[PDB]
């Protein structure tokens, strides 16, 4: 089972950054798995964007970037999408989608990750 | 909102050493940090959840301790693949925030 | 198969009184049922599901019990009830308990 | 905590926890009480049964000591004959499912006692804001 | 202090057992081909995808499937939208005419009884004053002999004239996701070993249920949801020989069933716009339609159900199987749908073995009816129109329905006979895992806190 | 009192009493305002007419001086021209049925006067908790 | 003012004014949210959609800092990243229609901060009226 | 909840006497007591309601007086059937509560 | 007109004490009559259990025994029932159903009573 991301990276600022993360081998409708989008520009630290659970509705973000980012999730294509409107130059980064265990309800999970994709905004 | 601070920052040790990296929070979390290890251009491989019990696929050469706010990572037998990034991350309240960044 | 046994068999008593029949299934927890039958007529029901009587029968008849042990109580033995009385779960029946004028 | 170490805040999400844990996540059972040929008659009578139940509970809440306050104290002391428990064993051991069975026989005396307590306190506020 | 005080808490999660209505949901894929080509497309709404199934802890909820609700109202709901998929179709009251009818032109042998009767009759035309002589092929379970000359009539016409199915509407089951209205919740038990009643010690609350497909069968409930690892029987209770022991197994039995008689559809216009459909000519070679199952999977799955059926009856127990013993036609067979056709297949050749306590294919013949009388009401029939081509469909046998015979006085053989009977037990295996609850908030609990005046 | 010597606490139970008696039993008219083919359309429109009337009275109560309080004082003085009675003759002699006939002409001035009094008091509380 | 020199108090009547002008006439949008074969099914589902929207807004209002108060302050401070405006340009120049587009991206964070502020303040009132 | 106390308790007087039994409450009731007379193994026959007006079928040989909280029963001509129990009972607020019990 | 009470009393503790009171001659659907269940063990005082009105719904008990006792009333058999679950040894008593006048609405009533049933619980 591997998590494949997609999305080309070369764009213009104040525009439509869109990233897709999808699963191969299993499904996104498995219960109790923390989904996370976490970015990192090279030279700078690990920056947290988004995190939710697999089996509810209430979704969470970082408040310092919240007007720029939004997340989405659907199982008809098993897509896990990040949307950025009004991108600055401070989002040229590699990006990671992550499936983490919740540890009170799941001793038997596999802490899956994406490989990270590089988006460069001039 | 809870800030995290990770010390030290830039390290270079010899082989077979025992390195310690602590991190501190802004309010009391008492049970809640996870440790992640990220190599160059790669996905971060998690050391552990809940600061005292480990993940499968990782040996006993890493450890974490502490209680309350200040917590501490200890690597007792340094291997040559350890020159990478490490991060402690909180999960007390939303949003999750990582550490600063360990350049060992 | 599940065999029944009733406690008095033949009984020869007095009117006006109380009488407790006891039946004894061989595995417990059952749905117990009670029947009053006159000689040469239709048997009609007294008690379904171990406790509760039907409509249009007098309230002097009460069934009781649990587990493997079931009582059939009649208080104030009136002149009508000199009959035979059966107890049953589904596909078996008792031998037949008879209450007689003496 | 939250996230990867969470007793789960979901809908009915902590229903087997202890009442100290279920004393926090309390709006999560409130806000999922509204939302939701011959079939539309069944659908509309489901929705008006839902809002009639919610209105009866808002009206039963309001004539006691709290309008919509969601955590509400009052002015009648707690009797020993209802529970005979200590505080620590119900806030540190017992669940709300078991608690609703333990005070099941002691309903419909507490509600009439709240009604008398609130009605006498409202007439006390009436005379106390009258006489000055 | 020691004088504690009551607080009313709102929105305590507790639940109570209650009965209420429910509310449907389906996929988006059912609305792509649109507007009543299958039922319930104008009835109830598309779902939210990925049902928000959230597990609970340290709760023991007492489940029961036999005094359960919601399996009654699916049995009313299917019948109600069955009537709603049969109201705007054409009544067939002008069909009941005296038939002049013969054999189909076939090499008759004396032992085989002919399944096709070729009848010609009078029928009205679009203009009411002209009338036409038309011919059809009919199956012998739909034509009876009224009293040299052999004149026939349709079987329903001394009961009620009845309704053609429209060939717009299909018959395959789309899944229905049952879902909870506002102010109730649905609890799901998720144990493997679970035989129906008592405490389930791991529950999950869900928003909507999973995919349930309403598929009618009398014996052999098919396309059904499997178990987790073993083979489980379930019962109301076993020692009562009135309620059906229903058995559900894990690994399916693939069943191939087919009709090879190649059919031609023919339209006859009854009057104005009443396009009656009949059989036309039979081309190819006239055979008898039949079901097939593989031998080895049948032998091994019957070994698994006699292994898990011996646990309730002692280990020194001889268990054999017969076919059904009587009744009408819809309980001796297993009776099932395939792509718009009704099949009634005589399952004597499956349930016939004993067992002791120490390429390969089974075929079974199958008849075809056309007037059905679904759910055994009085004034209703659904006429199926016939479909082109060789009809072929595969399916998955999952669960069987077994009633005992009353084996008495000490001898340890206990026969089992399949016969389904009631329609609800092909749903109660599909819905044995949920119960509905009503949330009753406003708990009352003491604390050490007094309100300021 | 109650029981064998009771002016009867029933539904509309003391409607001919003096208003000092009807000032106690006041929840008994509030809580019976919720409860309760082609016929289900008539039943459905009966229940949604009931809860639309109850919601209009809750919303008309709420934007005056009280949220759900059921006994509610305010901050506009009482005029002599509306009643010209003393207090003792309306709390010691008169019934509520006759009171709704003595004031029917002076309705829809009191409600607009309450709306101005509550709106000016809300902006006074707004500026008073603003300026500090 | 009113009358012949009035910015019009009607339904939606001052909708392009400055927010200081629309801070007065505020009940005029509240009280027109209640009132209002196969056709009666459409009519009844219109009215129960109306009262379901109104009940969801009353329940969303109530679990924040105000039950029915209609002008309602709270205890979370205002962030510069939401508007970066001065007070005088939004109370002396801007319209509510243009305000709702300026702060449409900053919704569903303010409601989360309202819920945490009210829930922590209610538990602060619980522990403050507990320990005395 | 309102408690009632009935005094005296046990009596045995001669014929033709005049016995008085008082009872007191815990809060002021001012109009509300009823008097009941119970013979041995029988249903209690009511003397009176409202402490000042009698029941039909009972003569004028019984009386009750008082106002407020303390009230008083007086029997002026004792008959031989008066060897029984008597009870005053409140009806001020729910629940109703009787007296303690007379033996006379 | 007479009230007949019924119910045998020789039972085991912590069980199903049930008493019936019924009318013969008249009906229980007559308006404005206070119904009462009042018990008395011999040697002890007159103890109040229950009291209601003939023509309402709201029902009243003594709070000190309220988890044990329940009352019921129905006119299709004209029954007036007392139900005590989880009894102690302090219920060995005679029991009275009582029909009393409300004195502001009824000058013309008949203050009726039950004969009292003695229940002995070992
Ligand atoms: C238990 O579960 C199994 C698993 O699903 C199920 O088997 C399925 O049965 C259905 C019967 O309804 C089968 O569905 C039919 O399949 C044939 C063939 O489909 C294959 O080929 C097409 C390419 O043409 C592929 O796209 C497809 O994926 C398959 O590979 C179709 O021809 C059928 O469609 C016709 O019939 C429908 C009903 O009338 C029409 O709605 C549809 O538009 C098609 O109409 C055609 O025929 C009409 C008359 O002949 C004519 O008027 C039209 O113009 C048009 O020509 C239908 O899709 C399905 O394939 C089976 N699944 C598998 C894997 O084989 C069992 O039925 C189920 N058990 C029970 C009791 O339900
Ligand atoms: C469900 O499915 C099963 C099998 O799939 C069916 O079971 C078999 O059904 C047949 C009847 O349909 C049973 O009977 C056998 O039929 C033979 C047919 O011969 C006919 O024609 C000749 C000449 O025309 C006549 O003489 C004869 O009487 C028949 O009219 C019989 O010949 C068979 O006779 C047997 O016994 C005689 C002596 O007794 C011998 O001479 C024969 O050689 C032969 O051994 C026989 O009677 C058959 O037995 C059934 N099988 C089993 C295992 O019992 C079910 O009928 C079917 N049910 C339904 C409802 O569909
Ligand atoms: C159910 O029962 C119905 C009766 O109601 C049967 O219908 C008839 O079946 C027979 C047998 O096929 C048909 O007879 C054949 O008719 C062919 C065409 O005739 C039609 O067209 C001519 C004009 O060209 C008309 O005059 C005539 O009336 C018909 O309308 C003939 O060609 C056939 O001749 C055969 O033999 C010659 C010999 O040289 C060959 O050269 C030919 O190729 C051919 O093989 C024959 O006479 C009859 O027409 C049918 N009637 C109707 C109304 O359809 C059904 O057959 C039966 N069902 C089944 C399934 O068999
Ligand atoms: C359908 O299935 C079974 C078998 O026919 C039957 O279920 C039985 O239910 C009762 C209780 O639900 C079980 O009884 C238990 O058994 C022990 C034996 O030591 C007893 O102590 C108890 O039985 C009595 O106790 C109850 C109080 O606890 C009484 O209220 C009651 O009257 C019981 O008689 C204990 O509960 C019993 O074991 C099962 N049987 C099996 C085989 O598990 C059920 O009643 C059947 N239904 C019908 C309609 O036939
Ligand atoms: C039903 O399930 C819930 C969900 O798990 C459960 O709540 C939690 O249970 C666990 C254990 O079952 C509790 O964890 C321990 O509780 C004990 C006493 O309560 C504490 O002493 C423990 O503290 C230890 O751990 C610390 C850090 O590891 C040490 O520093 C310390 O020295 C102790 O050794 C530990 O917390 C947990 O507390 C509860 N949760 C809450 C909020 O109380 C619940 O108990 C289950 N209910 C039943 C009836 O089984
Ligand atoms: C379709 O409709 C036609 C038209 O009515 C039917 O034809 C008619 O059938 C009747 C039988 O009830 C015939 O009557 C009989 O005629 C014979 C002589 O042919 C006579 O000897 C008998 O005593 C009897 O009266 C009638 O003649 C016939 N009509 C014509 C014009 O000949 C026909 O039966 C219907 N069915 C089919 C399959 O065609
Ligand atoms: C279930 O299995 C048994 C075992 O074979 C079936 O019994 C057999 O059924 C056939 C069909 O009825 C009997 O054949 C005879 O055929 C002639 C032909 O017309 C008919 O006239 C006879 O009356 C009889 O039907 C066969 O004798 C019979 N065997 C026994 C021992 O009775 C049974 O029919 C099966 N049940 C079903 C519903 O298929
Ligand atoms: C035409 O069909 C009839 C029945 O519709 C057949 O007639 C009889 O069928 C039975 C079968 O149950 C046989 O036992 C009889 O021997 C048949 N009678 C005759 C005279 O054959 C008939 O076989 C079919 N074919 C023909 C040419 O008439
Ligand atoms: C269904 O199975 C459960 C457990 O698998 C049974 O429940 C208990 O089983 C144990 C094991 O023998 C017994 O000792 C208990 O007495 C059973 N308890 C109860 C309440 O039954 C259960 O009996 C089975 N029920 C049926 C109908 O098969
Ligand atoms: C039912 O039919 C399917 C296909 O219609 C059969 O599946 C085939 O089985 C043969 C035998 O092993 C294989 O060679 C084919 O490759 C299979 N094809 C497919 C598409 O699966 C199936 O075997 C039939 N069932 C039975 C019991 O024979
Ligand atoms: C049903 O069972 C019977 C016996 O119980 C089977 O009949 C025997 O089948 C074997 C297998 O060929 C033969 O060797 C015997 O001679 C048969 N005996 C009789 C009396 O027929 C029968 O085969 C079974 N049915 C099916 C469809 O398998
Ligand atoms: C079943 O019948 C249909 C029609 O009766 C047959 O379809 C024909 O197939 C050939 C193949 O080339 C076509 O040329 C014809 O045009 C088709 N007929 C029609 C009317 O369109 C079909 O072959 C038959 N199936 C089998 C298995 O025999
Ligand atoms: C019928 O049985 C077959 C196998 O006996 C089922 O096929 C498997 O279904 C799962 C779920 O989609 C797939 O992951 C497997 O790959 C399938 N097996 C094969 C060999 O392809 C099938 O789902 C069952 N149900 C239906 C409706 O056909
Ligand atoms: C409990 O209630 C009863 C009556 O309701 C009362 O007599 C008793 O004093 C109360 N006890 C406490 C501690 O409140
Ligand atoms: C509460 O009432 C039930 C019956 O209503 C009874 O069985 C149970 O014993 C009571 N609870 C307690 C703690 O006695
Ligand atoms: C019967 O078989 C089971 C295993 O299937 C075994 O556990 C049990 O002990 C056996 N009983 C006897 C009496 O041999
Ligand atoms: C009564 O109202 C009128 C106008 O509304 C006013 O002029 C008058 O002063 C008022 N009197 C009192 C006593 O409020
Ligand atoms: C109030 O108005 C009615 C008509 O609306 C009128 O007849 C009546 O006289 C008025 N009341 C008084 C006290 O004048
Ligand atoms: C605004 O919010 C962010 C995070 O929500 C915080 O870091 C910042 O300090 C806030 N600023 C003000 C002025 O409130
Ligand atoms: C608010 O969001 C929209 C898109 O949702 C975006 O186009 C717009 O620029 C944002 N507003 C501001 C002030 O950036």
């Amino acid at each position: 089972v591997q998590l494949v991301e997609s999305g080309p990276g070369v764009m213009k600022p104040s525009e439509t950054l869109s990233l897709i993360c999808a699963v191969s081998g299993d499904t996104i409708s498995s219960p109790y798995y923390f989904w996370s989008w976490v970015r990192q520009p090279r030279g700078k630290g690990l920056e947290w964007i988004g995190g939710l659970y697999s089996n509810t509705m209430d979704v969470y973000y970082n408040p310092s970037l919240q007007s720029r980012v939004t997340i989405s999730r659907d199982t008809s294509k098993n897509h896990f999408s990040l949307k950025v409107t009004s991108v600055t130059d401070t989002d040229t980064a590699v990006y990671y989608c992550a499936r983490e265990r919740v540890v009170a309800h799941n001793y038997y999970g596999l802490d899956l990750w994406g490989q990270g994709v590089a988006v460069t905004v001039s | 909102d809870i800030q995290m601070t990770q010390s030290p920052s830039s390290l270079s040790a010899s082989v077979g050493d025992r390195v310690t990296i602590t991190c501190r929070a802004s309010q009391d979390i008492k049970n809640s940090l996870s440790w992640y290890q990220q190599k160059l251009g790669k996905a971060p491989r998690r050391l552990m959840h809940h600061s005292s019990t480990l993940e499968t696929g990782v040996p006993s050469r890493f450890s974490g301790s502490g209680y309350g706010t200040e917590f501490t990572l200890s690597i007792n037998s340094l291997q040559p693949e350890d020159i990478a990034a490490y991060y402690c991350q909180q999960y007390e309240d939303f949003p999750l925030t990582f550490g600063g960044g360990t350049q060992v | 198969e599940i065999v029944l046994t009733q406690s008095p068999g033949i009984l020869s008593l007095s009117p006006g009184e109380t009488a407790t029949l006891f039946c004894k299934a061989s595995q417990g927890g059952n749905a117990m049922t009670w029947y009053q039958k006159r000689r040469g007529q239709v048997p009609r029901l007294l008690i379904y599901d171990t406790s509760r009587r039907a409509s249009g029968v007098p309230d002097r008849f009460v069934g009781s019990g649990s587990g493997t042990d079931f009582f059939l109580t009649i208080n104030k033995l009136d002149r009508e009830d000199f009959a035979v009385y059966y107890c049953q779960q589904f596909e078996f029946f008792g031998l037949g308990s008879e209450l007689e004028v003496h | 905590a939250v996230g990867i170490g969470a007793v789960f805040l979901g809908f009915l999400g902590a229903a087997g926890s202890t009442m100290g844990a279920a004393s926090m996540t309390l709006t999560v059972q409130a806000r999922n009480l509204l939302s939701g040929t011959v079939w539309g008659i069944k659908q509309l009578q489901a929705r008006v049964l839902a809002v009639e139940r919610y209105l009866r509970d808002q009206q039963l809440l309001g004539i006691w000591g709290c309008s919509g306050k969601l955590i509400c104290c009052t002015n009648v002391p707690w009797n020993s004959s209802w529970s005979n428990r200590n505080l620590s064993e119900i806030w540190d051991n017992m669940t709300w499912l078991q608690w609703d069975k333990e005070i099941s026989n002691y309903t419909q005396i507490i509600y009439g006692l709240l009604e008398e307590s609130q009605n006498q306190q409202e007439k006390n506020e009436q005379d106390l804001l009258a006489l000055d | 202090a020691e004088n504690l005080w009551v607080t009313v808490y709102y929105g305590v999660p507790v639940w109570k057992d209650a009965e209420t209505t429910l509310f449907c949901a389906s996929d988006a894929k059912a609305y792509e081909t649109e507007k009543h080509n299958v039922w319930a497309t104008h009835a109830c709404v598309p779902t939210d995808p990925n049902p928000q199934e959230i597990h609970l802890e340290n709760v023991t909820e007492e489940f029961n499937m036999w005094k359960n609700n919601m399996v009654e109202q699916m049995h009313t709901d299917i019948i109600s939208l069955w009537d709603q998929s049969l109201k705007p179709c054409v009544k067939l009251t002008p069909l009941c005419v005296t038939l002049q009818c013969t054999n189909v032109t076939n090499n008759i042998t004396d032992d085989m009884r002919g399944e096709l009767k070729n009848c010609s009759f009078n029928m009205t035309t679009e203009l009411r004053d002209k009338k036409q002589k038309v011919y059809s092929l009919f199956y012998r379970l739909d034509v009876v002999q009224i009293n040299s000359n052999k004149e026939y009539r349709l079987i329903n016409c001394n009961t009620s004239a009845c309704t053609q199915a429209c060939p717009k509407v299909s018959f395959e089951p789309i899944p229905i996701h049952y879902c909870a209205p506002a102010g109730f919740a649905i609890l799901k038990c998720k144990d493997k070993k679970f035989n129906g009643t008592g405490p389930c010690p791991s529950v999950s609350t869900v928003q909507c249920t999973h995919g349930i497909k309403p598929v009618v069968s009398t014996q052999l409930l098919l396309n059904g949801s499997l178990a987790e690892e073993e083979v489980m029987i379930r019962s109301e209770n076993i020692t009562n020989n009135a309620k059906n022991i229903l058995v559900q197994f894990n690994t399916p039995v693939q069943i191939n069933c087919t009709r090879p008689n190649n059919n031609t559809r023919k339209s006859i216009r009854i009057g104005p716009g009443q396009a009656f459909y009949a059989t036309g000519d039979i081309i190819g070679d006239i055979r008898q339609a039949h079901c097939n199952v593989s031998k080895a999977t049948w032998n091994e799955t019957l070994g698994k159900v006699v292994k898990q059926l011996r646990k309730h009856f002692g280990n020194n127990t001889i268990i054999r199987f017969a076919n059904s013993s009587g009744g009408d036609l819809e309980v001796t067979t297993h009776s099932f749908n395939c792509g718009g056709e009704f099949f009634y297949c005589n399952t004597s050749g499956l349930f016939n073995s004993t067992w002791i306590s120490n390429n390969d294919s089974i075929t079974l013949p199958c008849r075809i009816k056309q007037i059905i009388n679904m759910w055994q009401r009085i004034g209703q029939c659904m006429y199926a129109p016939p479909i082109q081509g060789v009809i072929r469909c595969v399916s998955n046998i999952t669960g069987l329905i077994l009633t005992r015979d009353g084996g008495s006085t000490n001898s340890t053989t206990e026969t089992f006979r399949p016969g389904g009977g009631d329609m609800r037990d092909n749903w109660r295996s599909e819905l044995y895992k949920y119960k509905v609850v009503k949330i009753e908030p406003l708990g009352v609990a003491p604390t050490r806190c007094k309100r300021r005046v």
